[PDB]
């Protein structure tokens, strides 16, 4: 499922399983590729949407992964409930290195 | 922020510029102070002249 | 005990003792899940009067602790001369330190 002459195999199952560094310096390696007419080369788009699909989700998994000092979030609107007769804590949100968590 | 802030009291800011002038030296403070002061008494005089 | 329809029974103690960050906190998100039509009629005044009045209560509590730490304190007001024939009264002048901690 990594074969560069047909651009459907390696899009999203060789892309989310592990890290995605590795297929893309195989891909570049690997020249784009070889013979279309054997192959389902017809309908480019789908293929590169795929692909960007599993690179995206393939992403998400590794800043979730490596998330590991940032799992607490909340929203940014206020007055959201009837009950906001106080003030609650203000802080600030994810705009500083990260030291204590 | 170096400009004028803190203006709209009036009844405070004569009590603080006639009791921070005792043994404190605040000249940047004191220097508006004294001018918006002579300022207003001579806006004041000029009527009774 | 925590019963939603009376948010104003178990609010004081917690006030009282645990701080005040966690009642604020519990009850920010305990908010008014029910609707009017249960409970009482009492709305939310007396709920904020008894939560107001045990935040007093607490703050007063702590300052009697925090000022037993002072030695002397002078007034700016006038008529404040115990010997007004020795010398004329005059204003309080900080040169020492402002504080020892």
């Amino acid at each position: 499922s990594r074969v560069v002459f047909d651009p459907s195999n390696p899009t999203t199952f060789s892309v989310e399983a592990i890290a995605a560094y590795t297929p893309v310096a195989l891909i570049r390696l690997l020249n784009a590729s070889g013979p279309l007419q054997p192959g389902h080369r017809v309908d480019i788009a789908d293929a590169r949407s795929i692909y960007t699909v599993g690179a995206a989700a393939s992403a998400a998994r590794a800043r979730a992964n490596h998330n590991a000092n940032t799992i607490r979030r909340t929203a940014m609107f206020a007055e959201t409930d009837p009950m906001t007769w106080l003030r609650p804590t203000v802080g600030l949100k994810r705009t500083f290195n990260p030291r204590i968590i | 922020s170096h400009r004028v802030a803190f203006v709209n009291n009036f009844h405070m800011l004569m009590y603080i510029t006639t009791y921070l002038g005792n043994g404190e030296l605040p000249e940047v403070c004191i220097n508006i102070y004294r001018d918006l002061l002579q300022h207003v008494r001579a806006l004041r005089q000029t009527i009774t002249d």
